[PDB]
């Protein structure tokens, strides 16, 4: 099944990419925010923390946009499936090459 | 004597209660085990009182 | 102390092809049922590589000072423990910290120092008359030593000092690396019944000891052991015997490798990304 | 640096396009108008027959001009061209696909509608 | 053009000739069979 | 990290509201497709429909699950 | 900062192209339904063809 | 730190999963393999008539 497999694989790979985003520094000197706090003072390491915040915000925004587009496509497919049910299943449809 | 690639506790080097004298400069004697260094150099010789 | 050899007819080195060899664990973590790709120095698959002989039947004895690149692969189909160990260094003139990783009949001895390394150190085994056992007597590995800071012994390792001319029964692979001065050892003994053309089977390499030395390294050379029986006159000029052995030396290159971790936690396959377009397709899809 | 067919006014040195990219420069040595065109175009693609079917693959270049077949969708190497047409399974572009048929090797053909 | 800055344009899978062939086939089917060819074998 | 997040709290509000809307839209999709009728009709015990065999789409009482043999084959096919 | 600016521009272009692709998908679905109904038969839907 | 049922090769200390998260660390006390699972999951919600 191709249609039912893409909607799961795409979500799983989006979640995996979201997890992978936390392994990057986004141009900072470390990936985990605890390391810079333990090795540098908070007054000096503020800019690295803020850079990490901006990177995580950008990744989350991109994930939200991708999920919104996927949800719109799923909404369109669900409307199509509901119409197909109400026409071909709950009666006989005169539309040729639709059912 | 060179101490390398080894784990060593200095607590047993102090509870002997047999040393006539003991001096340690550059670090507080009660807070040297937790501090980590690279190499330890030990020299042994005899001397008068 | 060491002595010089005499010129004789030798054999030129040959070139052989690897078959899915030179794969080790790049880290010390546990991974199960995951295809994880890492950037680390491994041996590329399917590549022509130099091969060195050690058989007597003639009089083949070649120990060149090969350059030590960023990681080497040392595989040997050892049968009667003819090989002993390895030495390292840059100039071998008691000016740098030259390594000496040897395996004596009682214990493994690892000590990096500034040994006065000769032109061609070797291990000499003498056959006693009243005793029917092969015993090592000529310990000519260096002239002298001055000072060093590292020495490691580990557990005793027992080997057989009797050399034969039969087919090999064991295969030993070694990988030596130096990252940030940290010395890396990877080895795994694998039984096999073959003389040449290493099998296409897969076998990972697990680390044994991890040495924190932090020194320089650019050249390396292996050590060999010859026998002095009643047939040879006993002089190291033209008459000797070395049994039958063969060791392969390969140079590691930085390539991304896709490892296959099973549910048990061991590597099963090492599909590449810069060898074949099919392998690149496999490792880009992570499948 | 190709030979262009458009002349400049005798006071200019550079030349841009609609997309505002410097793609024409007059040679100071002999007042020759030369065009500029980048070389690296597109990426590479791999044609795989599949698991448990074959082992060999075909490499397709996207927009690079060159056993070897110069298709309308770039350069295709590793797949011979045959003039007949069947139904195609692995799409490539510009109306020509690739497949694994009859030993047996990867072939490329114009698809049948 | 718009391809000098790495913005490559992918050619379509079906050319305009193949699309024209599909439209002509549909036209011939809808003038020679009506709707029988769209729901089974073509009937003259 | 939380102290600097008050400068971007509105962004997190929009993201959380978007995820909640996506979840409730996914929830509403099932109600528009399968909940077409509000009366659960029971399959008759008589299986003589003039020769039409419907056991492959009707639920079977041999298994605790209510899925049809086609649906059970469909569930195991996908991951 | 050049990396961040180019990344932002590319992300905005990708979002615009994705929205355009969704609209094109909707239009193509409408065209496919029209081809299946008004062309491959006679559609009883009034004011559709 | 639950009691796992998967054994580790005798040269490893850490352990990850498919999603690349450290969730299995070998305890150096007597070589016990212990899993890691976060204790905090999700959020709260309210039902209002
Ligand atoms: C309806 O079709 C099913 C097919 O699944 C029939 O069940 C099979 O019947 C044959 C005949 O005895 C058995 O050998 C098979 O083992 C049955 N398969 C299963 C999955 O049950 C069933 O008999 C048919 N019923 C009618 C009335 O035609
Ligand atoms: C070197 O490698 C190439 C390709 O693998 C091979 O054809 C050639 O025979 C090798 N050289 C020798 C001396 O075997
Ligand atoms: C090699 O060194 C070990 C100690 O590490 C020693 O027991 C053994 O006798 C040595 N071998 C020879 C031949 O001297
Ligand atoms: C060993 O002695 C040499 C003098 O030849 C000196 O350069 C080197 O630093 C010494 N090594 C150590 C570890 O002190
Ligand atoms: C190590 O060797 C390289 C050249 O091989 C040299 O540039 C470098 O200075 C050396 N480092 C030390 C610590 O000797
Ligand atoms: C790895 O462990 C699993 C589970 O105990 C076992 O089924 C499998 O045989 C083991 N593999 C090896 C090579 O021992
Ligand atoms: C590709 O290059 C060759 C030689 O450089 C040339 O003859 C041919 O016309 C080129 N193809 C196109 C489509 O320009
Ligand atoms: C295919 O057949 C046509 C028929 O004339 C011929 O012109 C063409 O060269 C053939 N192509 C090949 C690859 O044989």
């Amino acid at each position: 099944l191709g249609k039912l497999q893409d909607v799961v694989n795409q979500n799983a790979q989006a979640l995996n990419t979201l997890v992978k985003q936390l392994s990057s520094n986004f141009g900072a000197i470390s990936s985990v925010l605890n390391d810079i706090l333990s090795r540098l003072d908070p007054p000096e390491a503020e800019v690295q923390i803020d850079r990490l915040i901006t990177g995580r915000l950008q990744s989350l925004q991109t994930y939200v946009t991708q999920q919104l587009i996927r949800a719109a496509e799923i909404r369109a497919s669900a409307n199509l499936a509901a119409t197909k049910m109400s026409e071909c299943v709950l009666g006989q449809s005169k539309r040729v090459d639709f059912c | 004597k060179r101490i390398s690639n080894c784990v060593a506790d200095y607590s047993v080097l102090y509870n002997s209660a047999s040393f006539s004298t003991f001096k340690c400069y550059g670090v507080s004697p009660t807070k040297l085990n937790d501090l980590c260094f690279t190499n330890v150099y030990a020299d042994s010789f005899v001397i008068r009182g | 102390q060491c002595v010089n050899l005499t010129t004789r007819t030798q054999l030129p080195p040959a070139y052989t092809n690897s078959f899915t060899r030179g794969v080790y664990y790049p880290d010390k973590v546990f991974r199960s049922s995951v295809l994880h790709s890492t950037q680390d120095l491994f041996l590329p698959f399917f590549s022509n590589v130099t091969w060195f002989h050690a058989i007597h039947v003639t009089k083949r004895f070649d120990n060149p000072v090969l350059p030590f690149n960023d990681g080497v692969y040392f595989a040997s189909t050892e049968k009667s423990n003819i090989i002993r160990g390895w030495i390292f260094g840059t100039t071998l003139d008691s000016k740098t910290q030259s390594l000496l990783i040897v395996n004596n009949a009682t214990n493994v001895v690892i000590k990096v120092c500034e040994f006065q390394f000769c032109n061609d150190p070797f291990l000499g085994v003498y056959y006693h008359k009243n005793n029917k056992s092969w015993m090592e007597s000529e310990f000519r590995v260096y002239s002298s030593a001055n000072n060093c800071t590292f020495e490691y012994v580990s557990q005793p390792f027992l080997m057989d000092l009797e050399g034969k001319q039969g087919n090999f029964k064991n295969l030993r692979e070694f990988v030596f690396k130096n990252i940030d001065g940290y010395f890396k050892i990877y080895s795994k003994h694998t039984p096999i019944n073959l003389v040449r053309d290493l099998p296409q089977g897969f076998s990972a390499l697990e680390p044994l000891v991890d040495l924190p030395i932090g020194i320089n390294i650019t050249r390396f050379q292996t050590l060999l052991a010859l026998h002095r029986s009643y047939l040879t006159p006993g002089d190291s000029s033209s008459g000797w015997t070395a049994g039958a052995a063969a060791y392969y030396v390969g140079y590691l290159q930085p390539r991304t490798f896709l490892l296959k971790y099973n549910e048990n936690g061991t590597i099963t396959d090492a599909v590449d990304c810069a060898l074949d377009p099919l392998s690149e397709t496999k490792c880009t899809l992570k499948s | 640096l190709t030979e262009s067919n458009k002349k400049f006014l005798p006071f200019q040195q550079f030349g841009r396009d609609i997309a505002d990219t410097t793609d024409a420069v007059r040679d100071p040595q002999t007042l020759e108008i030369l065009d500029i065109t980048p070389c690296s175009f597109g990426g590479v693609s791999v044609i795989t027959p599949g698991t448990n079917t074959s082992n060999q693959v075909a490499v397709l270049y996207q927009d690079v001009n060159c056993n070897v077949f110069q298709t309308r969708a770039g350069c295709l190497i590793g797949a011979e061209h045959v003039n007949n047409s069947y139904e195609c399974d692995i799409p490539i572009g510009a109306g020509i696909c690739a497949s694994y048929q009859t030993s047996q090797s990867i072939i490329a053909y114009t698809m049948s509608l | 053009a718009q391809k000098f800055n790495g913005l490559t344009v992918l050619p379509p899978l079906l050319t305009d000739e193949m699309i024209a062939q599909y439209t002509s086939a549909l036209l011939a089917g809808t003038i020679t069979s009506g709707w029988t060819f769209g729901a089974g074998p073509a009937l003259q | 990290c939380s102290n600097l997040l008050l400068q971007y709290g509105s962004f997190c509000t929009q993201l959380n509201r978007a995820l909640t809307g996506i979840a409730v839209e996914q929830d509403k999709n099932t109600q528009e497709v399968f909940a077409q009728v509000k009366q659960i009709y029971k399959t008759p015990p008589i299986k003589d429909f003039g020769g039409f065999n419907f056991s492959q789409i009707l639920p079977d009482p041999s298994k605790p699950s209510k899925r049809s043999p086609i649906e059970d084959l469909l569930f195991n096919k996908v991951t």
